[PDB]
């Protein structure tokens, strides 16, 4: 974001990261599991603060 | 009356809880339960029943000997 043409940024990409890995492993791709929530407490008493 | 707050001082002791409505109101009742109180019984029972069992003997020996005292002897 700034002063910049979006076609210099382009060639720059393709100039100094073309050579990164774009084929992923055969099943390691990372997939985010859903979280569970859980209604709880914790507290951490300290009377002296 | 006293409030919280004002209560006494404590110091870098953690307590974590779970919602009401994630949790049983039963978990393990008769698995885990049934454990607990005999444990619990055999802990008191030599305080507790000595005196009533000593009791139970009194009861009886009174009541018995009460009646035969009643009923006549031959003369």
């Amino acid at each position: 974001a700034g002063g910049l043409e979006h076609r210099q940024l382009l060639d720059l990409a393709q100039k100094h990261f073309s050579g990164l890995s774009g084929t992923y492993d055969e099943d390691a791709v990372p997939t985010l599991s859903p979280c569970r929530f859980t209604g709880s407490q914790i507290c951490h008493r300290e009377d002296g603060l | 009356g006293r409030q919280f707050g004002h209560l006494t001082r404590v110091r870098h002791v953690i307590t974590y809880s779970l919602s009401p409505f994630e949790q049983r109101a039963f978990p393990h009742y008769f698995s885990k339960g049934i454990p607990n109180v005999l444990r619990r019984t055999r802990a008191c029972i030599l305080r507790v029943a000595p005196p009533f069992v000593a009791f139970y003997l009194v009861y009886t020996w009174g009541t018995q000997e009460f009646e035969k005292s009643k009923r006549k002897n031959p003369a």
